[PDB]
């Protein structure tokens, strides 16, 4: 990871929901695509680390 | 604020006649800037017109003036027995203090508030007044404590803008002391150190529409309304 | 935040001799007694005595300045007559980059905390080397203070009532 100085957080009128929808569209992609990756990383990870051990005693 | 001169102070004149009255002060003054009343002894004040030219509500056309600068102007078309009365000068200063006028007696020849407290007190002593508000929104008003003589030309004790920016006159200052209260709807003054000078008439008067809120009150640089004063006085 | 601070871009004192500055209303209140904001003005005639007014302003601080401004929109016209003297309403607020006039009617409204008239508020940014530029015929809202910063990365903006 490189974790910015972050803000996240915007908000608007309701003349802009081109922007408001697009704003939700944009963050919970982003949001599912981190949860997607890192939930299948924590899976794979343990799995190759289950793997590793049984290596080392085998 | 600067020492107005009326012309005259007492006038003697027939029916089916004009009548010129002229208050000029030191300076050179702006012209929407007096106001100018009229007040039967007995009665309290009553206003006509404003701004050297324009006319309050409730009228004829007859009392109608002009001037600018340091020359200000109150004329009349018609007397009449029923105008037997001092007419009064009263203009806001920049500095802001009210000046006034001596009262201009002619003779012709052959909503509301409420004060309380007047009375005695004994000199150098202390006493509180107060008055209060029926019926209007005294939020918005910049007000005006007022002194009289009986029979004498007026003085002006103070006033204060709805903000807080006193005005007071350099020899009352201090003796004094105004406060304010809008969600109660009345007014005090707090009053020490007290002589003969004091021993005299007042009012607690109603004046200037600030900049703004709703209603159908609209505002000039003179007064709205006055109330019906009391006496006070210093004796022993 | 880099930078953010307050001054007097134009001090009350001796910036508007010919309006007469110091009208408030009640709404705008302190302790039960009225007022207005800081950092602005309210202008008006010096006994119904209404010039119309150029003024300007451009940058020796060196740092970006954040600028605040008003445009009166009254609920009844007997206002406008005698505080301004005229139904034209004819602002002229400029810059290099931005620039905006406006010429508004009276439009009434509801009361809404006790009121019916509305000023409209107009603001920008402006920066080291650019000039501003005010015109106007009345119905204006002035920047007494203005606000002084640099730019700031990376902070915002929170609800919370924890
Ligand atoms: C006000 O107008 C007069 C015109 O004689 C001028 O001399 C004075 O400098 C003006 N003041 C301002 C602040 O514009
Ligand atoms: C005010 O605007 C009127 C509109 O025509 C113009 O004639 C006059 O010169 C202007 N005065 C000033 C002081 O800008």
């Amino acid at each position: 990871m490189n974790t910015q100085f972050t803000a996240v957080g915007k908000e608007f009128n309701k003349l802009e929901r081109r922007m408001e929808n697009l704003n939700k569209k944009v963050d919970d992609g982003f949001i599912d695509i981190w949860t997607y990756n890192a939930e299948l990383l924590v899976l794979l990870e343990n799995e190759r680390t289950l793997d590793f051990h049984d290596s080392n005693v085998k | 604020e600067i020492v107005l001169t009326q012309s005259p102070g007492t006038l003697s004149l027939s029916p089916g006649e004009r009548a010129t009255l002229s208050c000029r002060a030191s300076q050179s003054i702006s012209g929407y800037y007096l106001t100018w009343y009229q007040q039967k002894p007995g009665q309290a004040p009553r206003l006509l017109i404003y701004g050297a030219s324009s006319r309050a509500t409730g009228i004829p056309d007859r009392f109608s003036g002009s001037g600018s600068g340091t020359d200000f102007t109150l004329t009349i078309s018609r007397l009449e027995p029923e105008d037997f009365a001092v007419y009064y000068c009263q203009q806001y200063g920049i500095s802001p203090v009210i000046t006034f006028g001596g009262g201009t007696n002619v003779e012709i020849k052959g909503v509301q508030l409420v004060e309380s407290g007047g009375g005695l007190v004994q000199p150098g002593g202390s006493l509180r007044l107060s008055c209060a508000a029926s019926g209007f929104t005294f939020n918005i008003y910049d007000m005006h404590w007022v002194r009289q003589a009986p029979g004498k030309g007026l003085e002006w004790v103070s006033g204060l803008t709805t903000g807080g920016d006193t005005s007071y006159s350099g020899s009352v200052r201090g003796r004094f002391s105004i406060s304010r209260e809008n969600a109660k709807n009345s007014l005090y003054l707090q009053m020490n150190n007290l002589r003969a000078g004091d021993t005299a008439a007042y009012f607690c008067v109603r004046g200037v529409r600030e900049v703004g809120a709703t209603g159908g009150d609209p505002f000039y640089y003179a007064m709205a309304v006055w109330g019906q004063g009391t006496t006070v006085t210093v004796s022993s | 935040v880099s930078s953010f601070e307050r001054f007097e871009i134009f001090p009350k004192e001796s910036s508007w001799p010919n309006h007469t500055t110091t009208g408030v209303s009640a709404s705008c209140s302190h302790n039960g007694e009225s007022s207005f904001y800081k950092n602005l003005l309210w202008l008006t005639g010096k006994n119904g005595l209404y010039p119309n007014l150029s003024k300007s302003y451009a940058n020796n601080k060196e740092k970006e300045v954040l600028v605040l401004w008003g445009v009166h929109h009254p609920p009844n016209i007997g206002d406008q007559r005698a505080l301004y003297h005229t139904e034209n309403a004819y602002v002229s607020v400029v810059s290099s980059h931005y620039s905006r006039k406006f010429t508004p009617e009276i439009a009434k409204r509801p009361k809404v905390r006790d009121r019916e008239g509305r000023i409209n508020y107009y603001w920008t940014l402006l920066e080291p080397g650019d000039t501003i530029i005010f015109e106007a015929n009345g119905n204006l809202i002035a920047p007494r203070y203005a606000f002084a910063l640099s730019r700031g990365f990376g902070s915002g903006i929170i609800n919370s009532n924890a």
